């Protein structure tokens, strides 16, 4: 037997961004928005059974922020590399036509974590029920992320998980269609 | 303020020889000029004023107590919310909830001091 | 935006071993793709992995009482959170739903998806002749939420009439979960 | 596993022709790209050229007007080619495997090689 | 119960 | 075209002892360099990409680095199957340029 739990913040500059998450084998149990100042849990559930208050989570990122400015200027100011992301678009389960589903983008392998994420159907964005996890650490210090788009299967409609980074020259574009 | 009956848990986070945290007058005005339009005139003043009741609060702290950890820790996560201010400085919403925010950090730095005091 | 970037992060791990009888705390701090300075419950202190988290080691390490607390992570942080969500986490148990379809006729895939946890275990058969021959399996995926699914493929198509079998172990069920494919 | 393996006649007279062949296992050529890297017997390494997953294809400039490149997806091989053959062209030959479609995908595996002479 | 949470420090 | 100067052609050292591979590059590369081994067999291995990203299958004595425009390949320590062949790669623009190599010795 063996498990894993893992508590993961960063934070981030110039864009001044923050994190805190709670990770059990590669799954997220929580994370606060620190702008709400409310806890998450990754499925509603959880939240009957266990409670955490988001307000403790502030003095961390408080933390990560002077953290960070300490080590640019130790570092002689060296930049991260932008590693560009690999993506991959998934779906929660076989899919059928005209039984709801969940397209996944895997977005494996970046840092730093900034991702313009867009949810492209036909070409022109979607926002309606569009949901998103947080920055998920990695064992090689990278990032993934995944962006769900609550669909319903057809064979008249094609996706894109529109990844722009910094690592990359022009926006990235991972397809998908049925059969 | 008397301590309190029943102080909660108290984290550390050595932050006890940081320098250069208070924000000067000139880099508040700065943040105070992002909210320029009709809608938050009216909360930039409370906003203002909280921020000045917050300057009074924690400058009251250093000068008889002098708790450098919890002093340098308000002003460590007053610079996080100044980075929520500076996204959205015209959000009345939010600045409300900075307010409350302010508060917080007010109120969880006394409940801080009474517990290392006793300690 | 083309100004240089910079990034910090900071994990605290904890690893446990049949149940709660060996656990591991790791916990990592990482600047700049390079992780600079980590604790291990094992070597009980911070190790400097790089030059760059040399300093951060011989100072993390010279405060006593945060060691204590650290080293006593274990018990009152990864032994009490096992506690707290181990109804919803380690005995999770969600059953794996099993289908069959043939791509294109050959490399047979069995669709176990929505399962928890990730330790299945597929294997094919042929009217009880277990098949090892022909099979390629995907891996492991992980959805992000609470959930996983596996693809395995047996390459071997069969003749008509010898119906292919398979079976899926998993612990959220004593009796395998076997979904049946027919021939021409 | 991810295995990369390069075939080839190791028979150059001067002045013919060269063909090179790596065949790839543990993963596809629609998601990753193959590069092409020689060494001169006792020296240093040269890069040839590349093809992405996509098929875009960058050459050398200097060894340009003889180098060609090119993919067979399906048969999960890479080819390359180079006319015209000298004295200098003695060398072993390595293919080697990125991912996507971008230069700032790094290189991650490589074959065992082949010998020319 | 409630879950807990691990603290950072802060480097010199 | 970027020209790299790999700053040692060969090295000799013993086992259990701590060498650098320094690469430095005319132009800005923005990071991306790769560190490679390759065996007295003729097999290559990646150690290092990204110049800060340690390799999936790499033993923990690897470690790559970046300070302004000077690139580096860190062994902590020295074990009997280290003695090699290291090339570093740039992969910023094309054409990808090799160092001329450095030679690892046993003394
Ligand atoms: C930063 O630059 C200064 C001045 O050139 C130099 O002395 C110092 O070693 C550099 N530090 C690093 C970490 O590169
Ligand atoms: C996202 O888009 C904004 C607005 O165009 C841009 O400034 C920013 O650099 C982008 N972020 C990326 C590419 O990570
Ligand atoms: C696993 O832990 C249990 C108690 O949780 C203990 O009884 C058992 O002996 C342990 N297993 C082994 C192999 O030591």
């Amino acid at each position: 037997e063996e498990h894993v739990i893992i508590q993961a913040e960063f934070y981030l500059n110039p864009d001044q961004s923050g994190e805190f998450m709670f990770d059990f084998d590669g799954d997220e149990i929580f994370h606060v928005d620190m702008a709400k100042k409310e806890t998450v849990w990754r499925l509603e559930e959880f939240g009957r059974f266990a409670s955490f208050e988001a307000q403790g989570a502030l003095a961390n990122i408080a933390v990560d922020k002077a953290n960070l400015e300490i080590m640019t200027k130790r570092s002689n100011y060296t930049p991260i590399t932008n590693v560009p992301p690999e993506v991959t678009v998934l779906t929660n389960s076989p899919v059928e036509l005209r039984e709801p589903n969940v397209l996944i983008c895997f977005i494996d392998k970046f840092t730093p974590p900034v991702v313009n994420v867009t949810w492209l159907r036909n070409g022109k964005p979607v926002t309606t029920g569009v949901s998103e996890t947080v920055f998920l650490p990695r064992e090689d210090h990278l990032f993934r992320k995944f962006h769900y788009l609550p669909f319903l299967p057809s064979t008249e409609d094609v996706y894109d998980c529109r990844v722009e980074h910094w690592g990359l020259d022009e926006p990235l574009l991972k397809h998908w269609e049925f059969d | 303020k008397l301590r309190c009956e029943n102080p909660k848990k108290a984290s550390i986070y050595l932050a006890q020889n940081l320098n250069n945290v208070v924000f000067t007058n000139k880099e508040l005005e700065d943040i105070y000029d992002l909210s320029n339009k009709e809608e938050t005139k009216e909360v930039l003043k409370k906003f203002k004023e909280k921020v000045n009741q917050f300057y009074r609060h924690a400058f009251d702290i250093i000068n008889k107590y002098g708790d450098k950890e919890v002093f340098n820790m308000m002003f460590l996560k007053l610079s996080v919310v100044f980075d929520i201010q500076r996204k959205e400085a015209n959000n009345v919403e939010q600045i409300k909830r900075n307010i409350a925010t302010l508060d917080e950090i007010m109120a969880k730095a006394d409940n801080d001091l009474c517990y290392f005091i006793s300690q | 935006d083309t100004r240089p970037r910079f990034l910090w992060q900071l994990k605290f791990e904890c690893h446990f071993f049949n149940g709660t009888e060996r656990v591991r705390l790791l916990e990592r701090c990482i600047y700049n793709q390079e992780e600079s300075v980590r604790f291990d419950s094992d070597v009980g202190e911070y190790r400097a992995v790089t030059e760059l988290g040399r300093p951060d080691a011989e100072y993390w390490n010279s405060q006593k009482d945060l060691l204590e607390q650290r080293r006593a992570a274990v018990d009152t942080y990864c032994r009490h959170n096992y506690g707290v969500g181990e109804s919803f986490t380690v005995q999770r148990r969600v059953e794996p739903k099993v289908t069959v379809y043939p791509s294109k006729h050959n490399l047979l895939v069995c669709s176990v998806s929505g399962f928890y946890p990730g330790s299945i275990e597929v294997r094919w058969f042929r009217n009880g002749q277990e098949e090892k021959a022909g099979v390629v399996s995907t891996g492991l995926i992980q959805n992000g939420d609470w959930t996983f699914q596996t693809l395995v493929m047996l390459e071997t198509v069969p003749r008509s009439g010898e119906v292919y079998t398979c079976q899926v172990e998993h612990p959220s069920v004593t009796s395998p979960l076997t979904v049946e494919w027919r021939a021409s | 596993q991810v295995q990369l393996k390069e075939s080839g006649p190791g028979l150059v007279a001067p002045s013919q022709s060269l063909s090179i062949t790596c065949t790839v296992s543990g993963f596809s050529l629609t998601s990753y790209g193959v590069h092409w890297v020689r060494q001169p017997p006792g020296k240093g390494l040269e890069w040839l050229g590349v093809i992405w997953a996509g098929g875009s294809i960058n050459y050398n400039s200097a060894l340009m007007s003889r180098l060609s490149i090119s993919k067979d997806n399906f048969k999960s091989q890479v080819f390359l080619k180079m006319s015209s053959l000298q004295t200098d062209d003695t060398a072993m030959y390595y293919c080697a495997r990125a991912y996507g479609d971008y230069v700032h995908y790094a290189m991650d595996y490589w074959g065992q090689g082949t010998s020319v002479t | 119960s409630k879950m807990r949470m691990a603290t950072p420090l802060l480097m010199q | 075209d970027i020209q790299m100067t790999q700053s040692p052609s060969s090295l000799s050292a013993s086992l259990g002892q701590r060498v650098s591979l320094t690469c430095r590059a005319s132009q800005e590369i923005s990071g991306y360099l790769t560190w490679l081994q390759q065996k007295p067999d003729g097999t290559i291995k990646r150690l290092v990409y990204a110049a800060s990203t340690l390799d999936s299958g790499v033993p923990k004595r690897f470690s790559g680095s970046r300070s302004g425009s000077d690139y580096s390949l860190t062994i902590s320590s020295l074990e009997s199957e280290d003695f090699a062949d290291y090339y570093c790669l740039q992969y910023t623009n094309y054409p990808l340029t090799f160092g001329a190599g450095t030679k690892l010795e046993l003394k």
